[PDB]
């Protein structure tokens, strides 16, 4: 009925969806071979929002996987739930980026968006009515930053009124991998500002604090880090595939979550993790799921709300639980903590909640948040950027392709006052 | 400007690694249980009117899925549907005594 | 003869007409199918040649999720499936979308199937609509809803049955801008329109029904327990019968004030039915407690203007009066001194039935009062300040204008409501 | 003694007249092979002697693959092996070739069939040519048809039957050439002309029938119920009798308006026809419903001359009545101010007989609409566009000329269409 | 009842034809001995089209086989079907045409038309009513070109009102073989103006794309391109041998697309192609059907159609569907795309749908296309025969013959009439 088509961008951005189709497809019951081994009727029921249906009984997702360096798709291919995609959505250049911002933007950019835009004109004209489209992406390297800033442009251009959901892996200084990351995080923020309608922020600070911390796994290998960062992406759009009591889809988190069109930039959070110890002590009520939800050691951002204003608060629930519950205590704690919470806004908070639980857990939760403490990830990288480019540090990889030297003051100028409107509203 | 010799042969490894790694739907005929559309035979065209077998197991499917939740699950799944889910009368319905169950009756004279 | 239209309009609307729907065919006998295994169904059902009914309810929703539970559950054989409208596309928690842009793609198909209704009625008394004012299109789609019945029918009765926005529980941010641009069309364009909100149901259930964990399938039983005994003298005989234009012209002082505020009595549990009595005397007392109130305002700041009581059962007409010389004899609740006999009575001789899996227990003697008071003046000023406090520096503004309505609505629907609260002023005041 | 003989011209005739053939021997309760396992029957069919029944039916085509069909169908052993005349080369959508150099040839077989036919008639009622506009043979043999019929019989009432160009969707490219050469002969040698298109049965299959892709057979099977109820007052008695000669005096004003416009109500499906009432005061409302019209035109914008009703089955006088006099309180439904005498009713007792494996419900109550209104000159100014739009500098002209007929013939079709839609004007003005 | 004497001319010819009875034999179940070994009796209603019936319950096909050098039918006599033609049918000369437009229609081509035209006499007389010819050749050969634009000509004057189909492979620059291939193509298009009641155009560039890329074939021998070829003739007279709902046989098409009599050249293209692995990931739906018709990469022209402006639209269905999705889909391509086609001709689609479809599929797709982009095919041509007749180029091969040098002018300026033809209605 209504749907959300999938995209990919660069290294970062296939294996996020390597494990995200993994598990919403054992969520349906899919095999990797793409059959239907289910209990209940009801998964079925609204299953076309994310599948296509093909002959004899077979699903497919609806996802379009870019990238520049085809040896990412060959372990995405080789993967056990690799083979389910169909072969055309892999769209694949024969230079790299080399993890420059400008190369993925300018120099390559022009000769593949006319292979990706041929393929979601028909991921999306075969359907019913849409309702938006997905991208995920990170923000470290030219590739999946370099023209998934630039593939929104003619897309939103094309398509005036959708959703536009985007999760961006912000680079950090802690688990800093790149040299030229400020080069990459600057210009593309600067173009995520005006093209995009919601934002998630996730840091890989906050990924490897919750694994280490709290979930206490001796090797974390990226694919744990990907199974935390897919099961917020499920249970943000899980209104989409499940009825409940009281529902809400992406659209609706659309409209209220944003006070200002220039304030998309959120931080996910999730609350039944545990270690694999500490289960048998621990029960799952309605309190146990938001006294950790709130918590800043299960947030998945590097920044902290304690030092700032909570703008608008949301959070979608999953399992079987009561109306007042949910009610009664989210509402001690806009009361209670009178300093966190914004003061012209009351009732910061927006509930829903959905019957079906994931499997092998009876209570969920997911969080979005809207707070100022984002301007302290946002300070951190400009002062880097500004740094380099006062010396002029390795600006001929990006101005000796063809492109002006004052692109990047006007992209500071787009940086300082996004952070000057959030002083303001604090 | 492409070197088509070398574009050729990249294309030929790339259709040989995906026959190599491919593996075929293990034929178990699944179909969605609420709804597939059928075209109307032709009256004349004898072609089309041959006698023809039928599956029994969609059939089964179509009268499992035509079905009330209780007598499809025996406990409820979600909320939704725990209205109505007990519908047995408590008390034997006597609506015949007129003595304890007062109601209107029509009158001659109105109808 | 008599005979009225449900318009469950929102997600509140079908979850709140399923527990209406299931408690009538239980009142009157019809199983699931329709079937049963007498004119006292004519009210709501329609008879067909095969002794099938159909209910006249027309269910109003911009989401499918809200409408395939119905057709999958136990009733799809009950309702005809093009009583159902479904959206294409929600709104969203938007007033301006399912004002402007959404609505009108399914306004047609709403005033289709009325007029399919209306057309199989021989004397129309009312129409029902069931909304909700905190969503989408339940307080958006019901504005538009509102403008085309009334220019189409003159004087036919439609009943407003709504749920206000709670003063400290929400489930959304744009909640009170949703409420405030209702007040025009409701101001205008309604005949009688009653508002119960959550927190006030939430303090009861808690209470007297003895309830830990109860979810809105809880509420809504309560809440169709209210519709019942309001048409059930339309249904059944009663030794004072009140009709649904009756206490309508009855509780209403002006044109501008028709909200009145609904509670009942009694609220208890079956273990605790085993302990105390259920008389005339000892409901007609329950209904006047600022506790057991269903909406969060409280009597003992204002004025009563009318009252309505609607008693079932075993009910004698010298227990009715008795009970009311009791109330005017107490000094803690005042009436004005422009209305001396302000009340209003009937009684029904059969019992209030009760659901299957239901919390409450079977009673004699219930009564369910419809008191006008100067008390919701409470409850507007409250959210006349978090709407003026969340509008003082423009937030939320984009989304609504950039669909098609101009910034000066806005402003429009302060003085509307700054007016209207102007009005119960005045009420107050004595000669 | 009353009886009529039913021409197929082109293929539109052969599966359109298919589904009729196959309705009509289920009707009157004949073995496929023609041999019955009441005088009702003679209406359609000859008795032989021998006991085999025999359709009064000549099958005329141009091309061999759409009666070959037929030969060794299912009722094969029904016709008369002569009776299913087949062409040589088919016309390829000429009317130049279709009524010139290609049904030259088999114009005197066919005359000689409707002669033998006819002799055998111990009365004659009238004609039922069935077509379409579109297609060559359809159109270029069925004008030099009439035009021999009108020499050979003087006075006899000829009903043609055709499917309309649709406005949006076409499958041909010289189709608006083919209609505008034809109605030159509809014109003159057609007492009555039915119109129904293919692109109004889209939409009525779709909503109504909840089927979503219909093809020729679910399309035709509503074609074949609308002349059964046509003929079902000469095969069977009613309270009210019309004949052929009844309804050609009075849906004809004058004597170049002879297009009705013919729906049929109620078109319900079997999961459907289960939940309403049907009534007769009820499905009177569905005729007259703009989105159950049979013809892409709005009734709305234009005014009725002339309505025919046939009801059937369970259906007293008192409810006909009752109907009417609903339609004619409403103001949406307009009339000339020149005819308040605009309806006309017919009521026979026996019901309409479903077919197995048919999409419609066995339902005692239906009734066919034959109205004359203005609001066909919209349906014709939007295919007069067309064609003068083709012919701005002469696009597929060539193909006709060089088969035998001059440039002429084009300008002079354009002229009477022209002078024909100007007497809709003229005639739709009040005085 | 309608009949088509089917004629081969030259090595492509030969080749085009000998796959062409190979796969509607298959069609009608015969065996390569000639009888008849079948499951549906059927294909015996309607097989007198193409076929003689011989003694014995043998059918034999109505073909002759013309050409210049034995050693093209030996091949095609030691092939797998090459035992049911008749050795009476088999005509040729002793000397070769040596690739010369002018050997094959002035030198060597008067000797040999005196016993071709006698046997294709016995042919068409047999007939009960013709229905027309059939011709398979290619514009860049001597037999192909040379012969066979007289072979018409002889035709055309002895039975004037007929359907006369040829199928013709137009030059390629990009596959160009031979030096004087611009000479051959240029003096046969001048008499397929005048002298060819319809002519399909197939370019081998795009039987090279097709073949690569959308099949994903490893070797594409001149086997399985001729395999391609061969399923658009056999769906474009589906309507004669196959009864249906909505039928148009070849007449009935030859009305509607040829506005003008000097616009007879069409571009076909055929849909249910699908990749080696991408069986199961396709679903068969009209609206599936439809998209991949007017997909330009499966144009069996190259060059490209949306450069230009469609005159009109042919769509030959098969298998079993309903033509309400048929309607709407053909109004949807036509709504949308409003530049495209034209605005002089409303409803420039035609379709037609067959019950039966080629075997071991479900439904099939035939599509026969007139576009203003046929110009593109003739200026490229037509600028390669300037460029050699300037500077008199192999000029002394052709006029030695007895053929004057004021003849190229002639055929040029009759040429570049056309082109001008298809400008002026565009
Ligand atoms: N009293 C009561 N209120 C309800 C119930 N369900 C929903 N609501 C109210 O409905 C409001 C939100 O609207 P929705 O439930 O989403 O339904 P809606 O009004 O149609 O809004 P949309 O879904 O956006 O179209 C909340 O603020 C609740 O106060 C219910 O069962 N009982
Ligand atoms: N409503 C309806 N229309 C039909 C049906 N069959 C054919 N038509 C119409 O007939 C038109 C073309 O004429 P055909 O029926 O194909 O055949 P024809 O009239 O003999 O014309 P030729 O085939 O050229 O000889 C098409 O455009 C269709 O609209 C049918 O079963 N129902
Ligand atoms: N959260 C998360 N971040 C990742 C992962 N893999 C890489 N990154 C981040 O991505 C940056 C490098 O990404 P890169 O491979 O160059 O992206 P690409 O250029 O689009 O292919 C590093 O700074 C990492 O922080 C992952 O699995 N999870
Ligand atoms: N489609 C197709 N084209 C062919 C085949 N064989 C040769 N050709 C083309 O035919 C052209 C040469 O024509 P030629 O054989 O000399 O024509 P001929 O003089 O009649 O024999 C070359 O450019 C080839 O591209 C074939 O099997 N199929
Ligand atoms: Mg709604
Ligand atoms: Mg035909």
């Amino acid at each position: 009925m209504r749907e959300i088509v999938h995209l990919q961008a660069g290294q970062c951005g296939n294996q996020i969806g390597a494990k995200f189709w993994e598990v919403i497809s054992d969520e349906h019951g899919i095999d990797p071979t793409g059959t239907y081994h289910g209990d209940s009727d009801l998964q079925l029921e609204r299953i076309n929002v994310y599948y296509n249906e093909a002959t004899g009984g077979k699903y497919v997702p609806r996802a379009v996987l870019v990238d520049l360096e085809p040896g990412t798709m060959d372990s995405v291919r080789s993967g056990p739930f690799g083979q389910i995609f169909r072969p055309d959505n892999f769209v694949f250049g024969q230079s790299g980026a080399g993890n420059n911002w400008a190369k993925g933007h300018y120099t390559e950019g022009a000769e593949l968006v006319d292979s990706v835009l041929d393929v979601v004109r028909k991921e999306a004209e075969s359907c019913d009515c849409l309702q938006g489209f997905q991208l995920t992406h990170s923000l470290g390297g030219g590739t999946g930053s370099g023209m998934g800033t630039l593939l929104i442009s003619k897309i939103r251009e094309e398509y005036p009124d959708r959703i536009m959901n985007t999760f961006s892996v912000v680079p950090s200084p802690k688990v800093s991998d790149t040299v030229v990351e400020p080069y990459n995080a600057t210009l593309s923020v600067h173009q995520l500002v005006e093209n995009t309608d919601e934002t998630y922020c996730i840091d890989n600070e906050a990924l490897y604090d919750i694994c280490f911390r709290t979930l206490k796994l001796t090797t974390p290998t990226y694919g744990d880090l990907n199974h935390l960062v897919s099961a917020t992406m499920s249970g943000v759009t899980t209104c989409l595939r499940f009825p409940g009591q009281l529902n809400a889809d992406l659209r609706k988190l659309a409209v209220n979550m944003v006070p200002f069109p220039r304030l998309h930039f959120f931080m996910p959070g999730f609350a039944p993790l545990t270690s694999r110890g500490s289960q048998q002590y621990r029960a799952l009520t309605v309190p146990e799921l938001t006294q950790q939800m709130f918590d800043a050691k299960n947030m998945m951002a590097a920044c902290d709300p304690r030092h700032g204003r909570y703008l608008t608060v949301a959070a979608v629930f999953r399992g079987r639980m009561s109306m007042k519950e949910v009610d009664e205590q989210m509402l001690n704690v806009q009361n209670k903590n009178s300093s966190y919470f914004v003061e012209w806004i009351p009732n910061n908070v927006k509930t829903a909640v959905c019957d079906i639980p994931p499997r092998g857990l009876k209570m969920s939760a997911t969080f979005i948040g809207n707070s100022t403490a984002i301007q302290e990830l946002f300070k951190r990288i400009s002062e880097q950027f500004t740094a380099m480019f006062r010396r002029k540090a390795f600006l001929h990889w990006y101005t000796g392709e063809g492109m002006d030297e004052m692109e990047f003051t006007e992209a500071e100028s787009n940086m300082n006052d996004l952070v000057s409107e959030y002083q303001q509203y604090q | 400007i492409p070197d088509e010799v070398h574009q050729n042969q990249i294309l030929r490894e790339l259709y040989l690694k995906e026959l190599r790694t491919q593996k075929l739907y293990t034929q178990y005929h699944v179909n969605p249980l609420r709804k597939i559309h059928t075209v109307t035979r032709k009256p004349m065209s004898w072609h089309d009117n041959l006698e023809e077998p039928a599956d029994a197991r969609f059939l089964n499917l179509i009268h499992h899925a035509a079905q009330g939740p209780r007598k499809k699950y025996p406990e409820t799944q979600t909320e939704n549907q725990e209205v109505g889910w007990d519908l047995e009368p408590l008390i034997n319905p006597e609506r015949h005594d007129r003595r304890l169950n007062h109601f209107r009756v029509c009158s001659d004279i109105t109808l | 003869m008599r005979e009225c239209i449900s318009i469950h309009v929102g997600q509140a609307g079908v979850q709140i007409g399923n527990a209406c729907w299931e408690l009538y065919c239980l009142e009157h006998g019809i199983q699931p199918d329709g079937q049963m295994p007498d004119d006292s169904f004519n009210t709501f059902f329609s008879e067909t040649g095969a002794g099938k009914h159909v209910p006249r309810a027309v269910f109003v929703d911009l989401e499918p999720t809200v409408i395939d539970e119905v057709r999958t559950g136990t009733y799809r054989q009950l309702f005809h499936p093009e009583q159902l409208i479904t959206g294409k596309e929600d709104a969203a928690n938007n007033y301006a979308r399912g004002h402007y842009t959404i609505g009108k793609e399914i306004i047609d198909l709403v005033l289709d199937r009325i007029r399919k209704l209306a057309d199989q009625c021989t004397g129309l008394q009312g129409f029902l609509v069931f909304h909700s004012f905190g969503g989408g299109t339940g307080s958006g789609f019901t504005s538009l809803l509102m403008e085309r019945l009334s220019v189409d029918y003159g004087k036919k009765s439609k009943l407003e049955f709504s749920i206000y926005p709670a003063p400290q529980v929400s489930t959304a941010v744009v909640e009170p801008y949703n409420s405030i641009l209702t007040t025009h069309t409701t101001l205008e364009h309604s005949d009688c329109a009653f508002m119960v909100d959550n927190e006030a149901i939430y303090d009861i259930c808690r209470r007297n029904l003895d309830i830990e964990r109860p979810t809105y399938t809880n509420l809504n039983r309560l809440i169709g327990q209210i519709v019942s005994s309001i048409t059930a003298s339309l249904r059944f005989d009663g030794a004072l019968n009140v009709d649904l234009t009756e206490f309508q012209t009855n509780l209403v002082p002006y044109p501008r004030i028709h909200f009145p505020l609904a509670t009942y009595a009694p609220v208890i549990s079956a273990e605790k039915a085993y302990h105390e009595q259920l008389s005339v005397a000892e409901i007609t007392n329950a209904c006047f407690e600022p506790a057991n109130q269903m909406v969060k305002c409280d009597p003992r700041h204002g004025k009563y203007m009318a009252c309505c009581l609607l008693y079932r059962g075993d009910v004698v007409p010298k227990d009715v009066n008795a009970a009311i010389a009791t109330i005017k004899t107490k000094r803690t609740i005042q009436f004005v001194d422009w209305c001396p006999t302000g009340f209003k009575v009937g009684i029904n001789y059969q019992p209030p039935t009760v659901v299957p899996g239901g919390d409450l227990a079977k009673v004699q003697r219930a009564v369910c009062m419809l008191s006008n008071t100067t008390a919701i003046a409470e409850a507007w000023a409250r959210l006349d300040h978090k709407f003026d406090l969340m509008y003082a520096k423009r937030a939320f503004v984009h989304w609504y204008v950039g669909e098609g309505m101009e910034e000066g609505e806005f402003s429009e629907a302060r003085e509307d409501m700054a007016a209207l609260e102007k009005d119960y002023e005045e009420v107050g005041v004595d000669s």
